[PDB]
């Protein structure tokens, strides 16, 4: 759970010392971040369902074979589409959780830490999730510094994928 | 033989008044997405021979009675006429999605070709299934963005599948 | 119904071929036209009633005999003025319809195709309608390229009249 | 010679009428097309010789039997390669001519109208030319809307072939 | 039936090579001034009925033998045919300056109408003078600018007067 | 259906007259033809299956690429060979039908009338069928005038192909 206040406490604890001005600098910076990041997370919460459906449709568009071939890993049947869009919403929910938490900790603990072996065991290409995250980071519709750090979290998920 | 704009004009003339504002905002959004309509139309048009050959390829794999002797599409001349009928249907679909109205597709094919296939002895079921498979392959070819900017083709998949289902149901 | 997309489909159908880049050139041109023409049609819709009354008054001004002589073709009585200004509004409505449709098709199908025999049978001089269309094309108050093509449609109606 | 201005004049002549706003819409659209299409044709003129050699090598690669078997239709000898790459350059020159003309007219009059009976009489498979046109449309290296309509003309040639 | 672009294409195909660069710069300048041509053409087109009526108005003031009984344009039917012939000539002039080539004007009128006027007994001199006066009035109507952004119509005046003189000389 | 008696009736009907001695000359000639042609058709019926397999093997021998490359038009898989030898047997059956009918009518109505557009749409080279018909006309094993007119029908199919 790599969030700034948690890792500041971990630094001060591993050093064995009290808190210094360094952690207070970390804190006024974290409050500066959260002062826009919380409203941006609320805006993503508002636009979430349409973003999930648009990402799923873009993923079906770029990879049309997954809709066609019979296979339980592919979303040819309906249960594949339910589970599929469920993990689209999982990715978007982890993006909002990292927007609230202020660090890549929630996605690192809920998504990243086992995603490679899961995609290895289940024959899931990570490029599908890369395409979906690219569609989300194109279509989230935020502006300014909140948009840049949202794109930062999504690009972090992309780099963790491939 | 109607456009979208001529359809709104004929409706406004039958009303007898001027065009209302909400229809003009709808037509402004249509003018904004008419090129959007078009991109699918051009990528639909460029692969037309592949579409009709793959459609007949799957259809005659599916119903080998037509290829069988005594079948309706058995003879070489009749099989060429079969591919011609399919290509004509695809062309008028592309015309209707060009003009944005199903009235061209109705005008040019629908009212006569059902009776034509009855009188010829042509099975309407096979050509209905072929137009359905051709339409499924056409939307599948249109929806994939290869070297194309990111946009939204939602409503136009809706419209193209509407035109193909209208053709398949008017064939019967 | 000579509108550009309709006649492009007619060309491609009579040739027996698919659509080419020619029709797409026609299309980006038609969208360029409509992008101002729809707003100009809305502006004419706004100014329509005063334009109709001004055209009728200019027609009564240039041809004062029509207000004076007894005759059912002339607008001496009140029913002549009701029917008269009704066909003024007819002409203006056809101008707006051709502005929306993007071609001379609606006026060619609703006005032009029988107007000569109607004015022959009913003793209506077409010069009255020419004067009214001249007053409309002087007083419509548009500007720029929308104004030029509006004047194009009105001049087309004038040339079709006489 | 299906070019947009020519077919607009043919429409206005067969109707027996003057030019309307429809042909002017066709014209501002055609000028919009040519404003990029002429520079794209110049760029294809620059890259033409390497594209021709690459298409010929890709055709020899996908169909290696044509280099091996003795036959005057096959390019086993050197004169087959001279004539062969000559008709590669013919196809590319017709693509550039349709890029300048703004319609499929030049290829329809110079290539398409007899190509089926020629390939029937000469034992030339059209799939060779389809492979060459596919290599050209992959390797022309243009970008944007010029690239899309260039691919449109090449795909039109492909659909006219088979 | 040729454009400017199809004319360069046919010349480059008869040469057998690609289009040279200087022809492409010429065609780029043509594409820059083609609207210039289009704007001039539209103000020529809008006043066409006034042009032909004023042309016949000055011509029949000038040669009253045609209106005189026994004259070639004396009869009401023949006079209507006279105005029809003039309007046709003006329309094909507008077509040729639309496409930017005289080959449409040649194709549609010139090669036959001289022999037609000989066989009909139509005096070629009067219709030649009428086409000349109509062309003079057409350039005079085109060159004046009213509520139009300033532009050089002069390059066109050369071309339009060329088309009118070609028509008047092919009539003879 | 260009058979001699049918076309004699068509001549006499289009002329509007009765039958003359010309059609009876046509008839004693047709009976002279059929008097050997029916037995030759029976002999081809006997040797048909081995001729079909030999033609298919000669076609695979001269064009070895069709057995190798993946493609649904090529006979690399087994279904290509079933369909392939099916149309070999189609060609041989049409040859026997024209031998019985006494004219090129059955092949002209069942094979020739659409074969060009079919080979255009399906990427089938007609030279394959030319090689197969050449193998059949070499290996049919007839003798005399029946053999010459059998070769006439096969050469007619070859000339109709390419
Ligand atoms: C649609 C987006 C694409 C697709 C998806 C797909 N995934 C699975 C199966 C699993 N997906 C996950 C992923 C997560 N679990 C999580 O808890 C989180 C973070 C909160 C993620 C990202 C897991 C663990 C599984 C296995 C569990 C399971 O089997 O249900 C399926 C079902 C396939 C399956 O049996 O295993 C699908 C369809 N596949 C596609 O085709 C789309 C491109
Ligand atoms: C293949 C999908 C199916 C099929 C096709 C088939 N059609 C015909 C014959 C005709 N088809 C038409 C249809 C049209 N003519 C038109 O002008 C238009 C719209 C512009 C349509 C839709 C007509 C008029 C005919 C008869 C005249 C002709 O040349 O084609 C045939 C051949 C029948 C014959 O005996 O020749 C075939 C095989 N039939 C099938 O088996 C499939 C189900
Ligand atoms: C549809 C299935 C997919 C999609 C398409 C899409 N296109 C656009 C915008 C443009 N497309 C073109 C294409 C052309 N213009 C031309 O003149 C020609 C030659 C005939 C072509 C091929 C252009 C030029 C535009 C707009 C102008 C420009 O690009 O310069 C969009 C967005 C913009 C719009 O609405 O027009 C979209 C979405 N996008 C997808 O994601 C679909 C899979
Ligand atoms: C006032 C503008 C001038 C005038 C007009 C006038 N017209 C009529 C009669 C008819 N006018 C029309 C014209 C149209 N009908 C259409 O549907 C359209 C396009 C939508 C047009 C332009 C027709 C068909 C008639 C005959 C129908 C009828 O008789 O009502 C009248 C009434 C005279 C009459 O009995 O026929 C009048 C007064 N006359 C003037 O004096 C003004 C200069
Ligand atoms: C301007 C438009 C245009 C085209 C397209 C065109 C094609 C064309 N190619 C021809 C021959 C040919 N075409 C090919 C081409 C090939 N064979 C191969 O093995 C290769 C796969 C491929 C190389 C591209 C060859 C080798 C010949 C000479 C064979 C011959 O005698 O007929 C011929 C017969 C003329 C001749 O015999 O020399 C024509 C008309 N002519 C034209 O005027
Ligand atoms: C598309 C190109 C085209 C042209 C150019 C054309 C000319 C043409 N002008 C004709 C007649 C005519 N043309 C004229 C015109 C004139 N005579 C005069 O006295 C004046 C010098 C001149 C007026 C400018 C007249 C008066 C006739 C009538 C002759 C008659 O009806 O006996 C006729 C005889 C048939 C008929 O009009 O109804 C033809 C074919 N037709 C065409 O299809
Ligand atoms: C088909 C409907 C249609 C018309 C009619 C049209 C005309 C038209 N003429 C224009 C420009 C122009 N038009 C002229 C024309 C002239 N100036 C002179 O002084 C000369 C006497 C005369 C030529 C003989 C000029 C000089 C310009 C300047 C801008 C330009 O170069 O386009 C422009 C540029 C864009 C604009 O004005 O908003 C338009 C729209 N555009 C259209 O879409
Ligand atoms: C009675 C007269 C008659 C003829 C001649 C005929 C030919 C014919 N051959 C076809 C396909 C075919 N034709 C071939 C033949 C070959 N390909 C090869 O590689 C070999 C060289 C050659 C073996 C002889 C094959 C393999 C197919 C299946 C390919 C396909 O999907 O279209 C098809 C398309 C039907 C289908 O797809 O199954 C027709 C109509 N049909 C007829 O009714």
């Amino acid at each position: 759970m790599k969030t700034p206040l948690t890792e500041a406490v971990s630094i001060a604890d591993s050093q064995g010392r009290f808190l210094s001005s360094t952690e207070i600098q970390v804190a006024f910076g974290r409050f500066r971040q959260a002062k826009a990041g919380l409203e941006a997370a609320k805006a993503l919460t508002s636009k979430a369902d349409s973003l999930i459906s648009g990402a799923a449709q873009a993923v079906y568009n770029k990879f049309p074979y997954t809709t066609q071939m019979q296979g339980p890993n592919y979303a040819a049947d309906q249960r594949g589409k339910d589970k599929c869009a469920r993990d689209i919403g999982y990715y978007l929910r982890m993006v909002t959780y990292c927007l609230i938490a202020g660090g890549t900790g929630p996605m690192d603990e809920y998504l990243i830490a086992g995603i490679d072996e899961i995609n290895r065991t289940f024959e899931l290409s990570p490029s599908w999730y890369i395409e979906a995250l690219k569609y989300i980071k194109a279509n989230h519709g935020l502006s300014g510094d909140a948009a840049v750090e949202a794109n930062s979290y999504l690009d972090y998920a992309i780099n963790a994928l491939s | 033989m109607f456009d979208a704009f001529t359809k709104v004009v004929s409706q406004a003339d039958t009303r007898g008044e001027m065009l209302s504002t909400a229809q003009i905002d709808a037509l402004s959004q249509m003018v904004a997405e008419s090129n959007k309509r078009l991109d699918s139309v051009n990528r639909i048009t460029s692969n037309a021979s592949t579409i009709v050959s793959n459609a007949a390829r799957s259809l005659f794999a599916e119903q080998p009675q037509l290829i069988a002797p005594g079948g309706n599409a058995y003879t070489s001349r009749r099989m060429a006429a079969c591919l011609r009928d399919m290509e004509i249907i695809l062309r008028y679909v592309t015309y209707a999605v060009f003009a944005g109205d199903a009235s061209v597709l109705e005008d040019r094919c629908l009212n006569g070709l059902r009776e034509t296939y009855l009188a010829l002895g042509t099975p309407g079921s096979s050509v209905a299934v072929g137009v359905g498979k051709m339409k499924e392959a056409a939307l599948a070819i249109v929806n994939d963005p290869a070297g194309i900017t990111p946009g939204d083709c939602s409503a136009l998949a809706s419209e193209i599948a509407g035109y193909f289902d209208r053709a398949a149901a008017a064939v019967s």
